[PDB]
C-alpha cells in the first residue's frame, strides 16, 4: 500500500504566467502518459482554467498529481509585499510547526490547516503572510467579522 | 615604554585576560624573546561560561547605541532581571557599555 | 557497569565512613525546632506543598527523635508574618508537638522571616537549661532574606557565649550568613549548614539529623546526675495522676515522693527528678559502642564458606558479596550486612568467635 502511494511528485506543475495557468512538466516524460488521457482541451498547452479544477481530480485518479510550491522569490514579477511583525508577539511551537509544514523547502506549499478556536489562527495567518511577502488578498463570507480581522 | 624599554633589559610583562598576544608587540614597537599563554589544569569546572543570545521569548538581544531604547528589548532584559533577582544568593552584578545609557534604562525602570 | 557503578558509589560511601570513632556524643540534650510560615513554602514547586513535605516529615522526625533520644526533649519554634511564636516547649509528651503540627497543618502559612526574634526568644528557652543538657536547634528556611530588627551579629556571639551547636538545612542554596552561622556556631565546622536537591535527599538529611551529635574535650562538661527509676504498680482503683489531676486505673510511683505520673521518660513534678526507664538508656549504647564496616572480601580468594554466615543463602559469583566482620573474621551477605549495621547491635558471628 505504501509502495503504491509512490506519485510523480516534482513531474507536473502548473504555473501562472500572469493570470495564465501553463501546465508545466519537468520533463517530456510525463508527456506520454499524459496524451493518454484525453479529457484536456518543459511542455505547457491550453487548458480551460476553470476546467483545472476538475482535471485535477482527473489526474488524481490517473496518479500523476500536480505541485504548488510557489517560488516567489523566482517570481521577480509579481511585485513582494515586505512587511514585517513586532517582537512582542510570541509565536507557540504547533504555529511553529504549521509554518514548518508548508516551509519544508522554502516553497510556498498550497494546502489546508485547520486548528481549535481562539488559537490565534489569525496571527498564524497574518505571520504566514509576513513571510511569504507578496500581494496577498484575506476572504470570509460575512462582514462584522471581515472588518474585525481588518482591524 | 619606549624609554622604558632602551632603559631596562629585564622588562618583562604580565595580564590575566590578555588575549590574543600579537597585537601587542604591534601597537607597541617591541618584541619578546619567548612568549605563550597558560590555561589552569582544574579537576572539574566551577566557572560556568556561556553566551545567551535571545530571551526565554527567543528575542534576540543587542546593546547598540541606536536600538538602546527599544522597550520590548528592554521588557525582556528586565524579564531576565527578574529571574536573577529571584534566584541570587549572595551577590550579583549586570555592567553595559554606557553610563547615561545605565542611568536612562534604570530610570524608566522605577518609572 | 551497573555493578561497578554501584560498587564504586559504595566506595565513595565507605570513604566517607571511614572515621567510626567511638566519640563521646551529645546524650542529654535539649532541642529547639526552628519552623517557618513563610510564603515562599507556599511554592507549588514541591508537590503538593513545601509546607505539606514540612509537616509531614515533621511528624517523622518527632516521632524518630522520641524514639532514638526518649530522655531528651525538644521544642518547636514557629516563624510566621514578621514574628516568630512558639507552639511547643521542651517536652517528654511527643503528643502536645504532634498536635500543634497538626495544628499547623490545619492552618495556612504565609510571612516574611525575622531569624533575630526566632533566635532571641529560642535563647530565652534554652535561658533555664542545666549544662549536662546540651543546647542544639534545628534551622530550615526556604528564602534568601531576612529583615531583621537588630544586628544578628552580638546575637551571634552571644549565643556563642551561651555554648550551642545548631544545623542550618536550607531549601535552595548555599546562603553566606548561614554558613558563618553554622561556622561560629560549630567551632568553625561548615559541615553544619546542608542544602537538599530533593526529597530523598531531604529525607536522608531527616535520618541523619535524628541522631546526636559528638562533642568536644574544650567544652567540658564532666559531672554525675542524680538519677532514680520510678516503680510501676498496676493498681485496682481509678487513682489520680500528679500532673493533670485525673483518674487512671495504674501507674508508676516515684523513687522518693511515691507521686504517681503519666508517662516516662519524664521528670518528676514534685520531688524534681528524671525519671526514666532501662530501655532509655538501653536506646544509645549503639552509639556508645559502634559497629565497625564489614570486611567485603574479593572473588579472587577462596573463602572459608561459600554462603552466608548469618541468613544462611548462598554467595553469588561477578563480584564477591561476602562482608567479613573484623571482629570476628565470618563473611556475611550484603543483605545481612546492610540490615545488622541499620538495626541490630551485635554481631552473631561475633557471639560464635569465642574470646
Ligand atoms: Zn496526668
Ligand atoms: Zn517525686
Ligand atoms: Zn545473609
Ligand atoms: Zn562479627
Amino acid at each position: 500500500f505504501i509502495k503504491g502511494a509512490t506519485i510523480s511528485y516534482g513531474k507536473v506543475k502548473l504555473v501562472i504566467k500572469h493570470n495564465r495557468y501553463f501546465v508545466e512538466t519537468t520533463q517530456a516524460d510525463i508527456l506520454q502518459m499524459l496524451l493518454n488521457d484525453s479529457v484536456i482541451g518543459v511542455h505547457s498547452f491550453e487548458i480551460a482554467n476553470e476546467s483545472v479544477e476538475v482535471v485535477k481530480k482527473r489526474c488524481q485518479e490517473i496518479d500523476y498529481p500536480v505541485l504548488e510550491e510557489y517560488d516567489f522569490r523566482n517570481d521577480h514579477r509579481n511585485p513582494d509585499l515586505d512587511i514585517d511583525l513586532k517582537p512582542s508577539t510570541q509565536i507557540r511551537p504547533y504555529q511553529e510547526k504549521s509554518l514548518s509544514k508548508m516551509f519544508g523547502n522554502g516553497r510556498a506549499r498550497s494546502g489546508i490547516i485547520v486548528l481549535p478556536c481562539g488559537a490565534g489562527k489569525t496571527l498564524v495567518g497574518i505571520t504566514a503572510a509576513c513571510t511569504i511577502k507578496k500581494s496577498v488578498i484575506v476572504l470570509c463570507t460575512s462582514s462584522v467579522s471581515v472588518m474585525q480581522w481588518r482591524q | 615604554i619606549k624609554p622604558v624599554f632602551e632603559r631596562f633589559s629585564s622588562v618583562i610583562i604580565t595580564s590575566g585576560t590578555i588575549s590574543p598576544l600579537d597585537m601587542y608587540p604591534r601597537m607597541l614597537n617591541f618584541k619578546t624573546v619567548l612568549q605563550k599563554s597558560y590555561a589552569m589544569t582544574l579537576a572539574k569546572k566551577s566557572f560556568l561560561p556561556m553566551i545567551i543570545t535571545k530571551g526565554s521569548d527567543q528575542v534576540a538581544i543587542s546593546s547598540r547605541f541606536e536600538i538602546r531604547n527599544d522597550p520590548s528589548i528592554v521588557r525582556n532584559y528586565g524579564s531576565m532581571l527578574v529571574e536573577f533577582a529571584k534566584i541570587t544568593p549572595d551577590g550579583m552584578v549586570v555592567f553595559f557599555p554606557s553610563y547615561l545609557y545605565m542611568e536612562s534604562i534604570v530610570s524608566m525602570w522605577q518609572t | 557497569a551497573s555493578l561497578v557503578a554501584s560498587i564504586v558509589e559504595a566506595r565513595k560511601k565507605r570513604t566517607a565512613k571511614k572515621n567510626i570513632t567511638p566519640y563521646q556524643r551529645g546524650i542529654i540534650r535539649s532541642l529547639i525546632l526552628t519552623l517557618d510560615c513563610s510564603e515562599a513554602m507556599l511554592e507549588k514547586d514541591l508537590r503538593p506543598n513545601r509546607h505539606a513535605m514540612i509537616i509531614q516529615y515533621a511528624i517523622d522526625f518527632v516521632h524518630e527523635f522520641f524514639d532514638q533520644n526518649p530522655i531528651s526533649q525538644m521544642g518547636i519554634i514557629i516563624m510566621r508574618n514578621g514574628l516568630a511564636q512558639l507552639v511547643s516547649q521542651v517536652s517528654g509528651n511527643p503528643q502536645d508537638h504532634i498536635d500543634a503540627l497538626k495544628s499547623i497543618r490545619k492552618q495556612e502559612p504565609k510571612g516574611n522571616p525575622s531569624l533575630q526574634n526566632a533566635l532571641e526568644m529560642a535563647r530565652g528557652l534554652l535561658l533555664p537549661v542545666p549544662a549536662h543538657c546540651t543546647r542544639e536547634v534545628l534551622i530550615v528556611f526556604g528564602s534568601l532574606s531576612t529583615t531583621d530588627p537588630g544586628d544578628i551579629h552580638q546575637t551571634i556571639d552571644s549565643l556563642v557565649s551561651e555554648k550551642i551547636r545548631v544545623k542550618v538545612l536550607g531549601l535552595s542554596a548555599q546562603v553566606a550568613i548561614c554558613k558563618e552561622l553554622c561556622k561560629a556556631t560549630n567551632y568553625g565546622d561548615e559541615s553544619f549548614y546542608k542544602i537538599l536537591l530533593d526529597e530523598t535527599h531531604l529525607k536522608e538529611l531527616f535520618n541523619e539529623a535524628v541522631t546526636p551529635l559528638p562533642v568536644n574535650k574544650i567544652n567540658k562538661g564532666f559531672t554525675l546526675v542524680k538519677m532514680g527509676f520510678p516503680t510501676r504498680i498496676f493498681e485496682d482503683t481509678p487513682t489520680f495522676c500528679s500532673c493533670h489531676s485525673k483518674l487512671v486505673y495504674g501507674g508508676y510511683f516515684c523513687p522518693n515522693c511515691h507521686s504517681k505520673v503519666c508517662s516516662l521518660p519524664t521528670v518528676c513534678p514534685c520531688c524534681d527528678l528524671m525519671l526514666i526507664l532501662s530501655t532509655h538508656l538501653a536506646r544509645s549504647y549503639h552509639h556508645l559502642m559502634p559497629l565497625k564496616t564489614f570486611a567485603e572480601v574479593p572473588t579472587t580468594e577462596k573463602f572459608r564458606s561459600e554462603d552466608c554466615f548469618s541468613c544462611q543463602s548462598r554467595f553469588p559469583i561477578l563480584t564477591s558479596s561476602r562482608y567479613r566482620c573484623e571482629d570476628c573474621k565470618q563473611e556475611f551477605c550484603v543483605d545481612c550486612d546492610v540490615f545488622i549495621h541499620e538495626i541490630l547491635h551485635n554481631c552473631p558471628g561475633c557471639e560464635s568467635k569465642p574470646v
